C-alpha cells in the first residue's frame, strides 16, 4: 500500500508505458492497481523491447485452446458419470422404499 | 448456438432443481461449434492475406457475432475486389471455405457423420431407457396388485365385523 | 440415515458446479479464440509494410488493453468460488456411497498472457531525433538568498 | 400412502426420455441450420458472380 519513488522502465509496444519495477521485477503500473497480490505475487509483464517469433506464440495459443476443450470434455463426461450414478442411486432407493 | 446454452445455477442453500437444460449432458454440439469456428479461420488462401484482415470482417469481442465494419468493408471493396476473390474463393476447385464446409456437411449427413452417430447413440440410449421403463412398469403393476389384494382383504375384514 | 440427505444435496451442488465449470470453460474458450482471431488478424495486417506503423502500434495497444479488460472481468467473476484463470483449487466429490469412485479436479493458473502475446510489438523501436542545446523549458526551484548574510 | 407411492411411480425416468427428445429436436434444428448454410454456400461459391461489371 506504499508508493515508492524508483526508476521505472519502458513498457508496451510504443514504450510509453511507465512500468514500475518492484522487488527487481518490472510490473506494469497500468494494471498493478486493482489486482490482488495474494493470488499472483509475481505476474508476467511485457518485457523490455519486444518478443519476436510470433509463430510459436500462435502455436502455444492454439495448443491452449485444444487443452481447454479437452478439459471441458473431461469435465462434461465427469459430471455425466456423476449424474447417471446419482440418478441410478435415486431410482434404486425409491424402488426399494416402494418395495418396503 | 448461444441459445442452446441453458443453465440455472443454484446455491447450496436451495434444494435440488427439477428442470434440466435442453443441450446438457451432451458435448457433441460443443465439438461441432469448435470445429466450425476453427474452420472459419481461413488459412489456405492463395494470396498472402490468408486472414480476412484487410476486408474488415471482425468477430464480436465476447461472442461469435461478426461486428462487421460497414464503412471499412465498403471502402476496402471499392479499393479492390480482387483481394476478396483471392481471399476465400482461392482456386475455386478445392481450396476455399465453402468447399470444405460442404464436404464436411456431406460427411455429417452420412452414417459415419458425427451428428448421425450422436443421434443413433441417442435413440439406442432411449430404447434402453424404454426397456428400463418397462421393467419399472411391471414392478409397479406387481406392487399395485399386492396393494389391491391387501385392500380387498381389509374390506373383507371390515365386512366381517 | 440423516447424512444421506446432506450427502445428496452436496452431490447435487457439486454436479451443478461441474456444469458451471463446463459453461464457464465454454465462455473462456469463446473469449480466447476471439482473441486468437484478432491476434492472427493483427499479424496478417502487420506482415505487410505498406501500412502505417503508427496505426499498427495503436491497434496493438488496443488489443492489449481490451485483452487486459476481458482477463480482469473474467478474474473478478467468482460465483461459488469456481474460476480457472485466477486461483488454484482442488475439488473432490465426497465418497458417501453415492459415487463409486471419487474424482478430484484441479483448476490451476491458466492465462494466455503468460505465453507473451502482449509482449509482442509489431514495429521495432527507432532512435529518437535528438536536438542538442534546445534550451526549452525551466526547472522549478525554491532556493533563496541566505537569511543571515542578507539580514 | 397411496399418494406418495403414486407420485413416486408416475415420473421416475420420464425426464431422461424428455431430455433425449429435446436433444433430437436440437439435432433437427441444427440440421436445418446446416441446410441453410448449404443454400448460402451454393449461392456464394459461384466464382463468376464476382466478375459482374454491369
Amino acid at each position: 500500500g506504499t508508493s515508492k519513488t524508483a526508476l521505472n522502465k519502458l513498457g508496451g509496444a510504443d514504450g510509453k508505458t511507465e512500468v514500475v519495477s518492484i522487488g527487481g521485477k518490472t510490473y506494469a503500473a497500468s494494471k498493478a492497481e486493482g489486482h490482488n497480490f495474494k493470488a499472483q505475487p509475481d505476474l508476467a509483464e511485457a518485457a523490455a523491447t519486444t518478443t519476436e517469433n510470433p509463430l510459436q506464440k500462435i502455436d502455444a495459443a492454439l495448443a491452449q485452446v485444444d487443452t481447454l476443450r479437452s478439459d471441458l470434455g473431461a469435465v462434461q463426461n465427469r459430471f455425466n458419470s456423476a449424474i447417471t450414478n446419482l440418478g441410478n442411486t435415486v431410482n434404486n432407493l425409491t424402488s426399494a422404499r416402494s418395495r418396503i | 448456438f448461444s441459445s442452446l446454452t441453458k443453465y440455472t445455477a443454484v446455491e447450496p442453500g436451495e434444494e435440488a432443481s427439477d428442470k434440466n437444460g435442453a443441450l446438457l449432458g451432451d458435448s457433441v454440439v460443443r465439438t461441432i461449434q469448435t470445429g466450425i469456428r476453427a474452420q472459419f479461420a481461413n488459412s489456405g488462401s492463395n494470396s498472402a492475406f490468408k486472414t480476412m484482415a484487410e476486408i474488415g470482417i471482425t468477430q464480436d469481442g465476447t461472442s461469435g457475432k461478426l461486428k462487421i465494419d460497414d464503412d471499412k468493408l465498403t471502402k476496402v471493396l471499392k479499393d479492390n475486389t480482387a483481394a476478396a476473390r483471392e481471399l476465400l474463393v482461392g482456386d475455386g476447385k478445392e481450396t476455399g471455405i465453402t468447399t470444405k464446409i460442404a464436404t464436411e456437411v456431406k460427411s455429417y449427413l452420412a452414417d459415419d457423420g458425427i451428428i448421425d452417430n450422436a443421434q443413433d447413440n441417442v435413440n439406442a440410449t432411449l430404447k434402453s431407457l424404454t426397456k428400463q421403463y418397462l421393467s419399472v412398469s411391471n414392478s409397479i403393476d406387481e406392487t399395485v396388485a399386492r396393494y389391491k389384494a391387501q385392500f380387498t382383504q381389509l374390506d373383507t375384514m371390515m365386512s366381517k365385523l | 440415515f440423516t447424512a444421506n440427505i446432506k450427502g445428496l444435496t452436496q452431490a447435487s451442488r457439486n454436479a451443478n458446479d461441474g456444469i458451471s465449470i463446463a459453461q464457464t470453460t465454454e465462455g473462456a474458450l469463446n473469449e480466447i479464440n476471439n482473441n486468437l482471431q484478432r491476434v492472427r488478424e493483427l499479424a496478417v495486417q502487420s506482415a505487410n509494410s505498406t501500412n502505417s506503423q503508427s496505426d499498427l502500434d495503436s491497434i496493438q495497444a488496443e488489443i492489449t488493453q481490451r485483452l487486459n479488460e476481458i482477463d480482469r472481468v473474467s478474474g473478478q467473476t467468482q460465483f461459488n468460488g469456481v474460476k480457472v484463470l485466477a486461483q488454484d483449487n482442488t475439488l473432490t466429490i465426497q465418497v458417501g456411497a453415492n459415487d463409486g469412485e471419487t474424482i478430484d479436479i484441479d483448476l490451476k493458473q491458466i492465462n494466455s498472457q503468460t505465453l507473451g502475446l502482449d509482449t509482442l510489438n509489431v514495429q521495432q523501436k527507432y532512435k529518437v531525433s535528438d536536438t542538442a542545446a534546445t534550451v526549452t523549458g525551466y526547472a522549478d526551484t525554491t532556493i533563496a538568498l541566505d537569511n543571515s548574510t542578507f539580514k | 400412502d397411496l399418494t406418495k407411492n403414486e407420485k413416486g411411480r408416475l415420473t421416475p425416468i420420464t425426464k431422461q426420455q424428455s431430455a433425449n427428445s429435446a436433444k433430437l429436436t436440437a439435432y433437427g434444428t441444427l440440421k436445418s441450420a446446416l441446410e441453410k448454410f448449404q443454400t448460402a454456400n451454393t449461392a456464394l461459391n459461384k466464382a463468376d458472380l464476382f466478375k459482374s461489371t454491369v
